[PDB]
């Protein structure tokens, strides 16, 4: 009842409910998802055109933290930007501090106590982004979830926005019929697949897929996004 | 920085027809100890930038971050990074040259002297220098501290006005900076044999050689060198 009125306010049953229209909030955004293949990670969103009047090309929603972590987010635009300045500020006192670029681990860790610390005070809005990222460190290759509450955690496939019940279904499938794994331009056709098959919930508007990459074997473990013959070929293989 | 303790010596630069030519030796010397050997003082920022920095090497380490630091920024939500958005010799100076005098301002100095050579997107050569005192001024050529009063008289040989550059080759440049090298390592007693040396051309790719070292000397008439004044 009262209890929804303010943020870091506990309910009866033990909820807070601010936290929870955030997530309604992000259950309005496009759709974005991970995958994570045998060395690497892939990127993958879809760009609602409102208007014929837009560049193509431009509004680019996909980000870069440091050279090797990627970053992409479902919900109000304005906040995951915010969050990605903060987890670069994060990644730079990492890497002067120790002389190293930071693990995908720790740069979640440092993400979700920022995005926790938004929950504990009412005179603060929590976020209202799911953020999917990753990328390749010494270890090898990560994939992380975070959500408005401040927890996150490491996936397989990961998707998030308006049509993410399809897009967990084909991730789900895909994992299933794949126990090996998958390469990396093998995850870039499955991604732009599984957009579009999660584009079909909303076909009153049309729609650009943009996806990146992080891989060792291809990208040298940077972050790099898709667009030559790579691109047109996934898209190929997603309206097949 | 109040006093510089690990030191590099002389960089040595100049502008032939199509692009830049910049060296400097890798040694770190400890007063008068020629303690470090192997020490890059070239920082290639790009492919179409190179900084040579002289004087303490803890602050062109810092220097070396700084530059790094400033790439990684660039490259964030710019999808032409790559291309006409892409980092500029003239930006890199601009900025260094910014932190060099706040620096200077508030008494705490990076003890260095800095040539930024490379070619701008138009094509046009660019070839400035910085100290520690934010002092700024280009040159067609182009040398601090020792080199300055040994490399310039020899490189304003070959190029001695701004008319003189469009029939300078690069052979004939190249060929000018290592003699000036080998003069320097003839009579600098803080440098070393070994040197690295880079090419930025505006027609092919940066060029960067390192393990270069002095060639053949001429040391035989030391043998005709009897005693001081009157001995044998």
């Amino acid at each position: 009842t009262g209890y929804d009125l303010s943020n870091s306010v506990f309910s009866p049953d033990g909820r807070n409910f601010q936290v929870e229209y955030a997530v309604k909030a992000v259950e309005n955004g496009t759709t974005s998802i991970g995958i994570k293949c045998n060395d690497g990670v892939v990127f993958a969103v879809e760009k609602l055109i409102t208007s014929k009047l837009l560049v193509p090309q431009k509004n680019v929603k996909i980000q870069v933290v440091d050279r090797h972590i990627g970053c992409v987010y479902s919900g109000l635009i304005p906040d995951g930007r915010h969050l990605v300045n903060r987890g670069r500020e994060e990644a730079a006192s990492f890497k002067k501090l120790y002389k190293t670029p930071i693990p995908i681990p720790a740069f979640a860790d440092r993400l979700g106590q920022y995005v926790q610390a938004h929950t504990l005070y009412n005179s603060v809005r929590p976020f209202g982004v799911s953020t999917i990222f990753g990328g390749v460190d010494k270890n090898g290759a990560h994939l992380y979830m975070l959500e408005p509450s401040g927890s996150y955690w490491g996936y397989k496939g990961a998707a998030t926005g308006k049509g993410r019940q399809s897009a967990k279904a084909e991730l789900e499938k895909l994992v299933d019929h794949h126990p090996e794994g998958l390469s990396a331009r093998e995850a870039v056709k499955q991604a732009a697949k599984i957009i579009y098959l999660a584009h079909e919930d909303n076909k009153e508007k049309d729609f650009e897929l943009e996806i990146s990459w992080c891989s060792l074997s291809e990208t040298n473990g940077l972050h790099k996004f898709v667009k030559g013959d790579l691109l047109q070929e996934a898209i190929d293989f997603a309206q097949k | 920085t109040q006093q510089p303790i690990v030191t590099g010596t002389s960089v040595i630069s100049m502008k032939y027809d199509n692009g830049v030519i910049i060296a400097a030796d890798n040694l770190g010397s400890y007063g008068s100890l020629l303690r470090f050997n192997g020490v890059e003082r070239l920082i290639p920022v790009g492919d179409n930038t190179v900084v040579g920095i002289s004087g303490d090497i803890s602050d062109m380490q810092h220097i070396e971050r700084l530059l790094k630091d400033l790439v990684t920024e660039n490259a964030y939500d710019n999808p032409l990074a790559d291309a006409e958005e892409a980092l500029e010799p003239s930006y890199i100076f601009e900025y260094l040259a910014t932190v060099m005098y706040q620096r200077r301002s508030k008494m705490n100095p990076l003890w260095n002297a800095i040539i930024v050579a490379g070619v701008q997107s138009n094509g046009d050569q660019f070839l400035r220098y910085v100290n520690l005192l934010g002092v700024t001024y280009s040159s067609p050529t182009l040398a601090t501290g020792f080199g300055a009063h040994m490399a310039n008289p020899l490189l304003r040989k070959v190029v001695d006005r701004e008319s003189d550059i469009p029939k300078t080759t690069v052979q004939v440049a190249e060929e000018a900076i290592v003699n000036a090298m080998r003069v320097l390592y003839y009579r600098d007693a803080r440098s070393s044999r070994n040197f690295s040396l880079a090419i930025i051309d505006k027609n092919t790719g940066l060029t960067f050689k390192k393990n270069l070292q002095v060639e053949n000397m001429k040391w035989d008439f030391a043998k005709d060198i009897k005693g001081y004044g009157t001995q044998k």
